[PDB]
């Protein structure tokens, strides 16, 4: 009536792609005597790719042997360690990761390091909004039913804003919220933003391109 | 306390001829095996 | 033993005016001169 | 009686899967005695299925 | 001799999953089990034996590891082109501090570049334009302040 | 023709010496029928010791294999398990330095325990660490194929599940057609079997 | 006899054609397309076009497969797609449902520069700007894509690989020694069985190098040098399809 219920801790890796466990099980034979004998017995247990979380494998005939009862079955539970970058949800994986405001705006790439050795580089497609995310299909863990189907790897957008902006910032901030359509410019407007630009990306005295410190 | 079935007994008697197709099974496998092997040794040859 | 399958094998003749023993043999014979690259499926794809 | 049932049924197929077992010698060999007969029925299905597409084409040119 | 010629046939290709050693056995085999009194298509038998081959996919205790040769020279060699853009500071979304380039005094590398191959001397074109950015990349360096790159 | 085992260590690996090491072995008469680049973890690398299994050099043996990627090969030769041992030379780098040079352990090795190899000693240690890395290379027809050995596998294998399968085929007595009796066994194979546990979602 | 196209022979073979990239972008691309292979795990990745964008920053974009199959009749390669505005730095290309692959094809004009731009269309449907690009990219796929018959071959397991035994294309002057990728190497299905006035194919006998160029996609050009084995492709100029074929001609 009674079993021995025991985590099996795995890697996000492993699952995906399918370990051959050995597990060590200490087994209590009871006797007469006041201490009773235990034994280490190995077990082997084989994990296929993509099993979900909270399976159970049973092992019948294995456990703590009282003189009268047989040994009820023992149960291994799996369960995933915690991952540096990926968290599991049902079949795909979630990634979250801090976007500063103009990676947002403007777009970039972020860069990805996949549970397979493969590193995913995938575009911003548009202003990614507070609480957004981004699906990139047939990048998540495999189906169990199907070894070759995948789920789709999904990317948690958090932003993370400018902690100070000057005045002469937040002026450009606001110029360039509300420049006109370009069918609606003046001859002044395209000038003045040809010689902006020109000054903003001057190959010696602007600032487009600063090397670190 | 006394426990003669009949399936073991019939599962046991059993047994011998699938050991014996076995051992056929695993006689054709190596004939196969050495024929080979002289089909390698002609072609070397060749 | 063998020597029933080396005789069996002599008789039989395939598509090709060879035996299949022959057949197999000068098969084995080219992929042992040439060395393929990818040679297990090269012997589906080309020495055949 | 029931030893001719079990003959006739599934004899010839198990000794093949036992010869097959004992010349691989897996870690395993039960798992690999059952999907051995699972791949057995498959590759006889498929088999069928080759030669139906090998005349399909040839009639096609 | 022959026993070069075996060791040979029992390589083990992975992607196929077997030898030819093996192969072979197994069509003698099933040539030899299937007495054939009509005529047999080698090619044929091949691909349904290739067809037919029993492959139990195990669990395989390792995870795998790539087999990928170094690319840092390359990853380096690359790092000249287009601009790096400067990295954020994940404590403040605010830039990291910077330094404007330098302003060494170089010569035209393109045209000099353009001249050798005129000439039919020097390097090539293409390790001319590489010679160029990475002079770029030397004289930028606001950590050495160089007055002159050739 | 025999085949014998060998591992090129991290040593000789940290250091970009592998090709060079598979180049030589090729051109002693060898043969690489297989090679794969791998990275023992802790238990694996225990369980592959065992016959060391507390000794005093077995900590840093253990903590030394499990510190980066090595090779495994599957070499070929007539006498392959005495050359490669010949080939590899002393076990003792410094000693094999002095007695032995141009061996891959005075060249390649250094250091003691990281003799830059490691190699099979007799064959029953050779098929087992085969086996241990490459539980799908084909081998040893002759040491398998015994009657008294083949019946002794059956019986060690039949006892345990098959005998129950096919009592539970007799006694259900499914569709006369072998197929279904088949696929039957098969499941309840797959299903009752005492190695592996029954998997639930 | 080849197994890949050259990046280099295809922009000397259609240099002619206006098919060229920047010199600085072609130092890059030679260095940056092996690190884009290892780092996406491809056996095989090459340069498969240039588009051409309101900007300067026009779109080269570089195509591979892992595996190519024979399915439902249809030779069928799992390709990948990877964009970039300078020769450096690849992004990728993530494929487009049905509903907006159709709400992509009535968006036309050559495309602007920054990948994260949205078109708005007819209640408003907004689309990003790289569903246009990849929608362009397959229909000229779909389209064009072109290689010489009987050079792939299938073998065991039905996949689809190099005909190493390739011998080269007797007439290559003729279409019918052509054929698209997804044809399967027993169909006898070549650019002939196309709209007949769609290709136009110019060979010069003496250095035994044909050129086809694609007359409904007008800047698809495809290259094939006879006396050494060696054909490759290239797409430069906007994605846009030419509708009026019966006028021009």
């Amino acid at each position: 009536g009674k079993n021995k219920v025991y985590p099996l801790e795995l890697t996000l890796e492993e699952i995906f792609h399918g370990c051959l466990k050995k597990v060590a099980h200490k087994r209590k034979v009871l006797l007469f005597s006041g201490e009773y004998v235990e034994e280490e017995r190995q077990l082997t247990v084989d994990v296929k790719p993509g099993l979900p979380t909270g399976t159970r494998f049973v092992f019948e005939g294995e456990g703590n042997k009282t003189p009268k009862k047989e040994p009820g079955p023992v149960v291994f539970v799996l369960k995933p360690k915690p991952h540096p970058r990926f968290v599991r949800r049902g079949s795909d994986l979630v990634h979250k990761v801090t976007l500063p405001l103009h990676h947002a705006l403007i777009g970039t790439t972020l860069d990805i390091r996949t549970l397979d050795d493969r590193d995913l580089k995938v575009p911003i497609s548009d202003i990614m909004r507070p609480g957004s995310s981004l699906t990139v299909p047939g990048e998540g863990m495999p189906l169990p039913a199907t070894p070759s189907a995948r789920g789709n790897l999904v990317i948690e957008i958090d932003l993370l804003f400018p902690t100070h902006l000057t005045e002469t910032q937040k002026m450009l901030l606001r110029s360039a919220f509300f420049l006109p359509p370009p069918t609606e410019q003046n001859e002044e407007t395209k000038k003045a933003l040809r010689d902006y630009e020109a000054a903003f990306k001057h190959d010696l005295k602007g600032w487009a391109t600063v090397f670190k410190r | 306390r006394l426990v003669d079935p009949v399936m073991r007994e019939v599962e046991t008697a059993f047994m011998p001829w699938l050991k014996e197709q076995a051992i056929g099974y695993l006689a054709r496998g190596v004939v196969a095996r050495r024929v080979v092997d002289k089909l390698v040794e002609d072609a070397a040859a060749a | 033993d063998v020597g029933q399958a080396l005789a069996f094998l002599q008789q039989v003749k395939t598509t090709q005016g060879a035996s299949i023993y022959e057949g197999l043999k000068a098969a084995l014979a080219k992929v042992l001169e040439d060395r393929p690259v990818n040679a297990v499926e090269a012997l589906e794809t080309s020495v055949l | 009686h029931d030893t001719a049932y079990l003959k006739e049924t599934v004899g010839e197929a198990l000794a093949r899967g036992c010869a097959a077992a004992i010349s691989a010698q897996p870690n395993d060999p039960v798992e690999y005695l059952g999907l051995w007969l699972l791949k057995y029925v498959k590759n006889a299905e498929v088999e069928g299925n080759f030669y139906r597409e090998r005349q399909q084409d040839l009639q096609k040119k | 001799s022959v026993a070069q010629a075996l060791a040979y046939l029992q390589v083990h290709s992975p992607q196929d999953g077997t030898s030819m050693y093996d192969h072979l056995v197994k069509l003698v085999s099933k040539v030899l089990e299937d007495q054939p009194k009509n005529a047999v298509d080698l090619l044929e038998t091949s691909l349904l034996v290739k067809k037919s081959t029993f492959d139990p996919k195990e669990s395989s205790p390792l995870v795998p590891i790539p087999v990928a040769p170094d690319a840092t020279q390359t990853q380096a060699a690359v790092s000249i082109f287009g601009d790096p853009e400067l990295p954020i500071n994940p404590a403040t979304g605010e830039p990291v501090p910077a330094d404007p380039p330098n302003e060494f005094e170089a010569e035209n590398m393109l045209g000099a570049a353009a001249v050798l191959d005129c000439l039919g001397v020097g390097l090539g074109r293409e390790l001319g334009v590489n010679i160029a950015l990475a002079a770029k990349r030397i004289g930028e360096d606001p950590k050495l302040a160089v007055r002159s790159v050739r | 023709l025999e085949k014998t085992f060998a591992l090129i260590k991290p040593d000789a690996v940290r250091a970009g010496k592998a090709q060079e090491i598979m180049q030589l072995i090729e051109l002693n008469g060898f043969t690489i029928i297989a090679k794969q680049k791998l990275q023992l973890t802790r238990a694996r690398a225990e369980e592959f010791y065992g016959e060391h299994k507390g000794k005093e050099f077995f900590p840093k043996l253990v903590n030394f294999m499990t510190s980066g990627p090595i090779w495994a090969l599957v070499l070929a030769k007539p006498g392959a398990i005495l050359a490669w041992r010949a080939l590899m030379g002393p076990t003792n780098v410094f000693k094999a330095r002095a007695e032995q040079p141009k061996c891959l352990r005075a060249l390649y090795g250094t250091d003691g325990t990281q003799n830059a190899t490691h190699g099979s000693d007799s064959p029953i240690s050779a098929a087992r660490e085969i086996k241990f890395f490459f539980p799908t290379l084909s081998g040893d027809p002759t040491i398998y194929a015994e009657p008294t050995a083949a019946a002794e596998y059956i019986t060690k294998r039949i006892q345990p599940a098959l005998a129950k399968a096919l009592a539970a085929l007799a006694r259900e007595k499914p569709s006369a057609d072998k197929f279904e009796a088949i696929t039957f066994v098969a499941g309840y194979l797959l299903q009752n079997n005492p190695n592996k546990p029954k998997v639930l979602m | 006899v080849q197994l890949e196209p050259n990046i280099t022979l295809v922009l000397k073979h259609l240099a002619s054609c206006g098919a060229v990239v920047s010199a600085e972008q072609q130092a890059a691309l030679d260095h940056s397309i092996p690190i884009k292979r290892i780092e996406a795990g491809l056996r095989s990745l090459t340069l498969w076009g240039r588009l051409t964008t309101l900007n300067g920053k026009d779109y080269l974009v570089a195509e591979g497969y892992n595996v190519a199959s024979s399915k439902e009749g249809a030779a069928v390669y799992e390709t990948k797609y990877f964009y970039s505005q300078d020769g450096a730095r690849w992004s990728d290309l993530q494929p487009v449902d049905s509903e907006t692959a159709t709400r992509c094809a009535r968006i036309k004009g050559m495309l602007s520069g920054d990948p994260a731009k949205n078109y708005e269309l007819e209640l408003v449907f907004q689309i990003p700007e790289l569903a246009v690009l990849r929608c362009r990219v397959d229909a000229i796929a779909t389209a064009t894509s072109v290689i010489p018959t009987d050079s792939t071959i299938l073998n065991a397991a039905s996949q689809v690989v190099p005909n190493r035994l390739f011998a080269g294309a007797a007439y290559p002057e003729k279409l019918e020694s052509y054929q698209h990728r997804f044809s399967l190497p027993g169909s006898g299905v070549t650019l002939s069985q196309d709209l007949r006035g769609t290709w136009a194919v110019q060979y010069d006998a003496f250095k035994g190098v044909a050129q086809v160029r694609s007359l409904l996609f007008p800047g698809y050009f495809f290259y094939y040098a006879a006396n050494e084995l060696t054909w490759g492709s290239l797409y430069v100029g906007d994605g846009l399809r030419n509708n009026d074929l019966i006028f021009m001609l």
